């Protein structure tokens, strides 16, 4: 066992020493992808949240809550055709996909955007949050303006609201109505392929709204606990 | 009375 | 776009070429040549592999 | 007007298929009928390297054949002794999504980049003994699918951005931008001789590039599906097309035909990654199966299957001396083969 | 009396069965763990273990139903007494400590997700598990010591018995046995359990808005009443014989045979822990499905 051996050993178990400390932080940490189109609210979003805390092709937003570290990876500068790069997210914990929930003209776009998402092989146990951001200029629309949804989704003259939760500051049920037909639509798309192996956890936000960290550790919280129960053979 | 521990445990 | 393609297209179009069985036949006396030199194809003692 | 244009560019592209087919007076699976079949490659995993926290993207073989360079998502690069599977050096990456890598033909840098469409160059030999970034190229306007050294000051690039550039990696800057593909650049390899390179691209189709030109010289287009993986055949004279609709195919720039595509009824999977053995007989793909096997180029039919993995083997390198063939894989070990 | 033929005749077959399922079942789960030697979940770690404690434990019934047969007249040396009942007394502390290890882990890992994500679980794990195949080697001891062949005159049999040195070893046999091995850990189990159903109804609550985990973790809990409550109970009652508490000859009837049918009924354990732990899940079952893949 020459001294040269034992000097290359040494050094390698210098480095396994090294990756035994990255190990811990790379377990530790959750990675999130944000998807979502340039009406989202996608920027204003990683705006928000890095300040609660070149071409370069994606952005690392690093955030925490209750002691749990978030890498949040927001891609940008990439050519439009997602279907290769989208490969690499197959480990993150969470997709958020964030919706332009106002503008009815891309909001179909959206929902084929989401299918392609939710259908994509890659993606099959991967849960996605949904953002239908920009509530706030959805509730402003529907209250005053004359734009009807019905124009772009003759299936909303049909749709009645269910049993349904409202805000304790209330709000017109034209605005619950249009709100929840949305969801149902983002949802219906995500039930019609799911076999439960990934969630579909939607919410309605504004960019503003500080509760969005929030709702990304409470839904990486349920995330973690199915695939927890599905490990201890529970489901 | 059989004695103690005339079965396995 | 399409009047530098076709400028790529001319230049293909032109390229000189070979009957794909000579292409062929030289793929496989290269791969003949080098037959008894790799250990993939034809494995080494193991006196002499290092793994 | 534009119209004129794409007529003139369907009676070109009729033209160079009537030559294609008149070049294609008899295949090579015929013409092996003359010669004996390789028979089954029993591989067996000689080493098994388990240091990366996460999936293996990418590897490359030291001109050595000795070192190895690997790649992974956890954003580490690890510069592995095969031998004696040491860890000679790991790099911590300025970011975790790596897509490729590449080790110096002197083995003085490393390389790898990712979707932070940047490639960056990493000195092994620093007087201060450690590794550190010496560059950081910044040109593309999408992901760095692959990079490949011809030169401790050259570095070839391709990317999402549907192009391909050769660096001055001292001047910082893009000498040559390789513009005529279609979609995302998937895979590079540089020709023996250096002197070209071939990209393969979602577009299905592959091309064939002169460094000192520019010009895309060849263009092939035979597969029916998205290409993920190309290398060079030893020769120079070929190249092999791994893809996604579960086939492989080899192209001669002379023949500028498909000479033979190596498929079967049982793999749906697409192709992730191919490499050739030192003789070229040789061919080896890894796949989306969590299973990688090999294939010989003459017959066209496959030899051997490695099925070490149990996660898509992603990357599959051999040795410049043909030794070993080693295969990185989603699982994040990484197993060598001889 | 008549029952005890009955006995004689048919319980060595109830016997051979559960040590056929109890192997058939604990092999499979080592099987299809470990047979990917490489690599294993934490949950894994637990499991794999629970199984080789729940093999070694049904590996002594062959014995008794041999012994049962011969009309438990010994028929192997009096190390093999020894030895068969240490090892019998030791895999069912080390079976049900286990499947208290499951319990807790299982609470840390749904009760407290995030946590349980950043604590280091696989060496707690580790160290867990070889600890309580140690403590209940150790717990074992006392039987090896003790457990040694007598004539019994009444019944003109050499039988393999607890020749116990004084009346305080039946204070601490019925101790050690009823508390440790059936009433702490049931109590650790039902609140484990119960912290755990009670967060998986508050996660469908919410759930709802926008039940097989339930079923299974009740019946652990289940299972595990039906297989150690019967023996216990009769034990239980045997040293309230021995205290003089309950007298007579129904009593001493009732208790002699109650004890042979409910201990080997106890050993279905050892079949009913891989089923309910194990192959009821899905994970379970597609990693079967992907090693016939791989035959």
């Amino acid at each position: 066992l020459s001294a040269e051996d034992k000097a290359a050993v040494e050094r390698s178990k210098m480095i396994e020493k090294q990756l035994q400390k990255d190990k811990q932080v790379y377990r530790r940490t959750l990675r999130l992808l944000l998807l979502g189109a340039d009406n989202s609210g996608k920027s204003t979003i990683v705006k928000q949240m890095r300040i609660y805390h070149k071409t370069s092709g994606i952005f690392e937003t690093k955030f925490q809550v209750d002691k749990v570290n978030f890498h949040m990876f927001d891609v940008g500068a990439q050519r439009d055709e997602r279907r290769k790069w989208i490969q690499c997210f197959n480990d993150v914990t969470a997709i958020i996909f964030v919706v332009d929930s106002s503008d009815y003209n891309r909001l179909q776009e959206a929902l084929n955007d989401f299918k392609s998402i939710w259908n994509n092989r890659w993606l099959r146990t991967i849960s996605v949050i949904l953002f239908l951001n920009k509530q706030d200029l959805l509730a402003e629309k529907v209250l005053a303006g004359k734009s009807k949804i019905e124009d772009y989704f003759p299936e909303f003259a049909r749709y009645t609201t269910p049993e349904d939760a409202t805000p304790e500051p209330g709000e017109d049920p034209r605005v619950t109505r249009a709100k929840y037909f949305i969801r149902k639509e983002f949802v219906d798309i995500s039930t019609a392929s799911g076999d439960g192996r990934h969630i579909c956890y939607p919410h309605f936000t504004c960019s503003v709204d500080t509760e969005n960290a929030r709702r990304i550790f409470n839904d990486c919280k349920d995330i973690i606990l199915q695939m927890n129960l599905r490990e201890y053979n529970l489901v | 009375k059989r004695p103690p521990g005339f079965s396995p445990f | 776009q399409a009047r530098k393609l076709v400028e790529q297209l001319k230049m293909e179009a032109n390229i000189d070429r070979i009957k794909v069985s000579k292409a062929a036949a030289d793929l496989m006396a290269y791969c003949e040549a080098h037959a008894k030199e790799d250990p993939l194809l034809t494995p080494v003692p193991a006196s002499e592999n290092p793994f | 007007e534009l119209d004129q244009l794409r007529q003139e560019a369907e009676q070109l592209k009729n033209q160079i298929r009537d030559a294609r087919k008149a070049c294609a007076d008899a295949t090579l699976s015929q013409i092996t009928n003359n010669i004996d079949p390789v028979g089954r490659i029993q591989m067996r995993t000689r080493r098994t390297l388990r240091g990366h926290l996460a999936k293996i993207y990418a590897m490359h073989w030291g001109t050595d054949s000795r070192l190895l360079v690997s790649a992974s998502q956890d954003g580490k690069l690890i510069i592995w002794d095969s031998y004696t599977t040491n860890k000679v050096h790991a790099i911590p990456l300025r970011s975790s999504w790596v897509m490729t890598c590449a080790y110096a033909p002197s083995g003085n840098y490393v390389a790898c980049g990712g979707l932070d469409n940047i490639c960056s160059i990493y000195n092994l030999k620093t007087r201060e003994g450690n590794v550190r970034v010496s560059r950081e190229l910044a040109g593309h306007t999408g992901y760095l699918s692959c990079c490949r050294f011809l030169d401790d000051n050259q570095i070839v690039t391709s990317s999402g951005d549907t192009t391909c550039a050769l660096w001055d990696i001292e001047t910082g800057q893009q000498t040559t931008t390789f513009t005529g593909h279609t979609g995302d650049v998937m895979s590079l390899s540089l020709a023996p001789d250096t002197r070209l390179f071939v990209s393969g691209a979602c577009d299905a189709s592959a091309k064939l590039w002169d460094v000192r030109e520019g010009m895309c010289r060849q263009t092939f287009t035979g597969h029916e599906s998205d290409i993920n993986a190309i290398c060079f055949f030893p020769n120079g004279n070929a190249f092999a097309t791994g893809s996604d609709d579960a086939t492989c195919r080899l192209f001669d720039l002379r023949a500028d035909q498909e000479l033979m595509t190596y498929s079967h009824d049982n793999i749906i999977c697409g192709i992730t990654s191919v490499s050739f053995s030192k003789s070229g007989r040789l061919l080896l793909a890894g796949y989306d199966d969590f299973n990688c096997n090999v294939w010989d180029a003459l017959k066209a039919d496959r030899a051997g299957v490695l099925a070490g993995h149990d996660n898509r083997v992603s990357c599959l390198g051999v040795t410049d001396d043909g030794m070993a063939v080693a295969t990185g894989s989603w699982d994040s070990f990484l197993k060598i083969w001889n | 009396p008549e029952a005890w033929d009955l006995l004689h005749r048919v319980l060595p077959t109830f016997i051979i069965s559960i040590c056929f399922f109890g192997l058939l079942g604990n092999l499979f789960v080592l099987l299809v763990f470990l047979l990917p030697r490489r690599q294993l979940n934490v949950a894994e770690i637990y499991l794999a273990n629970l199984a080789a404690s729940d093999l070694v434990f049904v590996l002594g019934l062959p014995f008794w139903a041999e012994n049962i047969w011969n009309q438990f007249n010994w028929p192997f040396g009096a190390l093999l007494c020894r030895v068969i009942n240490g090892v019998i007394k030791a895999n069912l502390f080390i079976s049900i400590w286990l499947v208290v290890a499951i319990s807790q882990d299982r609470y840390r890992v749904l009760v407290h997700p995030m946590a349980s994500r950043r604590q280091q679980r696989r060496r707690q794990a580790r160290v867990t598990c070889v600890l309580i195949w140690v403590v209940g080697g150790l717990l074992s001891i006392p039987t090896f010591l003790l457990r040694s062949i007598q004539a019994v005159p009444d019944l003109n049999i050499t039988a393999c018995i607890l020749l116990l040195p004084h009346e305080a070893w039946h204070f601490a046999r019925i101790v050690e046995l009823n508390i440790l091995g059936f009433l702490l850990p049931l109590a650790a189990i039902v609140f484990f359990n119960y912290h755990i159903l009670a967060s998986l109804r508050t996660r469908e609550e919410v759930s709802r808005t926008r039940s097989k985990t339930t079923a299974l973790i009740l019946t652990l809990v289940v299972a595990f009443l039906v297989c150690w409550a019967p023996y216990h109970f009769f034990a239980f009652l045997e040293f309230l014989f021995q205290v003089q508490a309950v007298r007579g000859c129904f009593w001493e009837d009732f208790i002699d045979l109650g004890l042979q049918l409910a201990n080997f009924f106890a050993f279905t354990n050892s079949s009913l822990n891989p089923v309910i732990y194990v192959f009821v899940g899905r994970l379970f079952r597609t990693k079967v499905w992907e090693l016939y893949k791989q035959c």
